[PDB]
């Protein structure tokens, strides 16, 4: 059982950079798979970037060369570097955690843990 | 760091093993070339057989006597039998000897090692007749000295053959072990290959294959440079001059390795080596002996051997300077084994602490691969499909020899069972604690990661392999295919009477 | 422990040949010394001996020693005959338990077999 909280965001113009971090409270965070989801006001949450316990990095839809994900086990936190932001990227970001799962890592139902989410806007 | 460590371990072990195989093959080839040039019915060298034993099974002693009598060597002078005891129970072996050989049994009241006159003429008068000696119970080393004195009093002999009371000798075993003595005058001792006849126990087969592989590779490589250290029982040869020269230094040394048994086998060979005399080993001479079937007995025996080796490392390292260019291989292999033990300890500690599934899977996979390669070589050399069973020797090695080595180091570092098995129990408890800590730390499932999938597939494949090998071994037990053909004959003969 | 039975014989003229076979039933340890004797009114004389493992001693150029090593059967065929070779041949065994020395003295051969010729 891990509780996810969000801290970051801001109002930056196009082409800016942001650093968003998620803090989890639990027993063993070193063995939990982390993921990031964003919900635009006009659509539903989608998988953008995620990191497993073995430091495996997954990206899709140009995130491979745009965003960077990393985790710090000592500080018990996970962060997602954001670079070259665009106006269409404006959405509230939700972090997810999972301990047991299968091949599916994109659907929202695969992850049994979620966070309150922080609002990110691009101007 | 784990990748570098495992790569270095693999390449270093593979290189040393390949060098040992090349050395053993070269020694075998030169020995075959030497043998191919000898004439038929060669009996130029006159040898004498010496048998020493204490509290030996009468059946095994009778079988050893029969095997000695079945030798095809036509230049055997006499047989010397010495029993370390003169009590009522010690007379059973003498009666067994009388059934197989002559009734010339002597019961002297004094010990040659503790007598003013150590010559063998004091207790023996005729050299043609075989003699049996019942000396007072002092020890294994004292028994061998009496046999040496009895063999030395006859100037006709030129070499001696030393075997144990439970050794089974082939018809051509005596000829093969004594043939290379005349090939090179610098050769003063020859070692003989030993095999384990009883393979009805899980530990017995593992130790049999370990002994066979050891004799093939380490003793072969040592014989290539003619600097063997393990020469003597249960099958070996010695020239008369060297034993006459070194009998006094061998018996004047202080012995504390074991009580009333475990004669100093390696110390005599070290005494020969320190005089600059080359010693070879031959695999054609085959001897059969039993092995312990109890894990605790095997552990304590290996602990005693480890203490003896740790005592005699200094002597065996100092004996290598006389050889000149040669002899550095002894220090090289000693450093090899020391660094191998240290690397095994360091790798185990590292995998226990870091508890990384990715590195542990690769480590166990490469260890399984190299062990499978070694087993395949053993099968190819021995022409036997049962040599693949050596892959399970890693478990017994890790669970027995390492705690035995720790105990041996602790005893000589700077409650009878406390100093023997408590260390092993603590080692087992620590291994179990490390394993449970590792499994609970990485208790998760994630099929979306290829590395996790790879680790699980690897460990599952390893478990399946070990399980099917164990199943095959279990099937072989009822089928009795794993039984040695010589073992079956002994079982049937024992059943007969 | 061991019993020696002899086969072959009969009346043969001066020109010809014959084969003498000695049979044993048991274990001889492949190290005992085996010899032959010719005459029974004269004392027994050495003819030929050889170890079971190998080797061979005459006194010939006409009599050879052969064994089988698997059937526990032995043969000693004689090429050509002369009048003074006609006698009662004996098959004898010498044990190596007392000593490994090789002697031609018949007194050392404790075990003997009945003759045929
Ligand atoms: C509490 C339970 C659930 C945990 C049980 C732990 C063991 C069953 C496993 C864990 C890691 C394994 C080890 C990893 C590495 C090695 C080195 C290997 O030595 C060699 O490399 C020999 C080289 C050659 O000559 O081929 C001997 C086996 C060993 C100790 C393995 C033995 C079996 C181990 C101890
Ligand atoms: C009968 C015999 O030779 N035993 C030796 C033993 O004395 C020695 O301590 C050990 C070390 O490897 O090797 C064994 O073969």
């Amino acid at each position: 059982q891990v509780q996810l909280v969000e801290s970051g965001g801001g109002l930056v113009q196009a082409g800016g950079s942001l650093k968003v971090s998620c803090a989890a409270s639990g027993r063993a965070f070193k063995t939990y798979r982390m993921a990031w989801f964003r919900q635009a006001p006009g659509k539903e949450r989608e998988f953008v970037s995620g990191i497993s316990a073995l430091e495996t990095t997954y990206y899709a839809d140009s995130v491979k060369g745009r965003f960077t994900i990393s985790r710090d086990n000592t500080k018990n936190t996970v962060s997602l570097q954001m670079d070259s932001l665009k106006p269409e990227d404006t959405a509230v970001y939700y972090c997810a955690a999972r301990r047991y799962g299968g091949t599916d890592y994109t659907t929202t139902g695969s992850y049994d843990y979620w966070g309150q989410g922080t609002q990110v806007t691009v101007s | 760091s784990a990748v570098w460590g495992i790569s270095v371990y693999g390449v270093f072990v593979l290189g040393f093993y390949i060098a040992q195989i090349v050395f053993s093959e070269f020694n075998r080839m030169r020995l075959s070339d030497w043998i191919s040039l000898r004439p038929d019915n060669w009996n130029a060298t006159r040898v004498a057989v010496i048998i020493a034993g204490y509290r030996e099974d009468p059946f095994m002693f009778k079988k050893c006597l029969e095997s000695v009598r079945d030798s095809e060597y036509g230049n055997v002078a006499r047989l010397i039998c010495v029993i370390d005891g003169d009590e009522e129970e010690d007379l059973k072996m003498a009666e067994i000897y009388k059934q197989v050989y002559n009734d010339n049994v002597k019961k002297p009241g004094v010990v040659l090692c503790e007598s003013e006159n150590k010559n063998g003429s004091t207790i023996d008068s005729d050299v043609s007749k075989n003699i049996c000696i019942l000396q007072p119970h002092r020890g294994k080393r004292e028994s061998l000295y009496t046999g040496f004195q009895l063999a030395s009093m006859d100037p006709s002999v030129h070499a001696v053959v030393l075997i144990d009371s439970d050794t089974v000798l082939e018809k051509n075993a005596i000829l093969e072990v004594v043939y290379p003595l005349s090939c090179d005058p610098n050769i003063k001792a020859v070692a003989g290959e030993c095999k384990i006849w009883n393979t009805d126990t899980i530990l017995s087969m593992l130790v049999s294959w370990r002994y066979f592989s050891a004799f093939n590779v380490e003793r072969g490589a040592q014989s290539l440079w003619k600097t063997v250290q393990c020469v003597g029982g249960p099958l070996g040869a010695y020239t008369i001059d060297i034993i006459n020269e070194i009998k006094d230094p061998w018996i004047t040394q202080t012995f504390l390795g074991n009580k009333c048994t475990y004669g100093d086998n390696r110390r005599l060979t070290n005494e020969v080596l320190m005089r600059g005399k080359k010693i070879v080993y031959t695999p054609f001479a085959v001897g059969w002996s039993d092995s312990p079937t109890n894990v605790m007995r095997y552990i304590v025996q290996q602990t005693r051997w480890s203490k003896s080796w740790c005592r005699e490392i200094w002597y065996t390292l100092g004996s290598a300077w006389k050889h000149g260019f040669s002899g550095i291989y002894l220090a090289f292999e000693c450093m090899y084994q020391i660094m191998y033990f240290f690397l095994v300890m360091y790798l185990f500690s590292y995998i226990a602490i870091k508890a990384d599934i990715r590195a542990q899977t690769a480590t166990v996979l490469v260890s399984t691969l190299v062990t499978i390669i070694k087993s395949s070589y053993l099968a190819l050399r021995a022409k036997n499909l049962k040599a693949f069973y050596f892959v399970l020797y890693t478990y017994v090695y890790f669970f027995c020899m390492i705690p035995a080595r720790i105990t041996a180091m602790f005893t000589m570092f700077d409650w009878l069972w406390a100093k023997q098995f408590l260390i092993t129990y603590m080692w087992w408890a620590g291994v179990l604690a490390a394993g449970v800590y590792s499994i609970v730390d990485n208790w998760y499932f994630d099929w979306a990661d290829i590395q996790y999938r790879f680790a699980l597939v690897g460990i599952c494949s390893y478990l399946v392999f070990v399980s099917i090998v164990l199943v095959i071994y279990l099937i072989g037990k009822i089928t009795t295919w794993n039984y040695t053909p010589l073992q079956k004959e002994l079982i049937e003969e024992r059943y007969l009477h | 422990q061991v019993q020696l039975v002899e086969s072959g014989g009969g009346l043969v003229q001066a020109g010809g040949s014959l084969r003498l076979a000695c049979a044993a039933s048991g274990r001889i340890f492949s190290s005992d010394t085996l010899a032959w004797f010719r005459r029974a009114g004269k004392e027994r004389e050495f003819v030929a001996a050889s170890r079971w493992s190998g080797g061979g001693t005459d006194y010939k150029g006409r009599f050879t020693f052969s064994r089988d090593n698997t059937r526990n059967t032995m043969c000693l065929e004689m090429n050509s005959l002369k009048p003074e070779d006609t006698a009662v041949y004996y098959c004898a065994l010498r044990t190596a338990r007392d000593s490994y020395y090789y002697t031609r003295n018949p007194t050392g051969y404790d075990y003997w077999g009945q003759g045929t010729q």
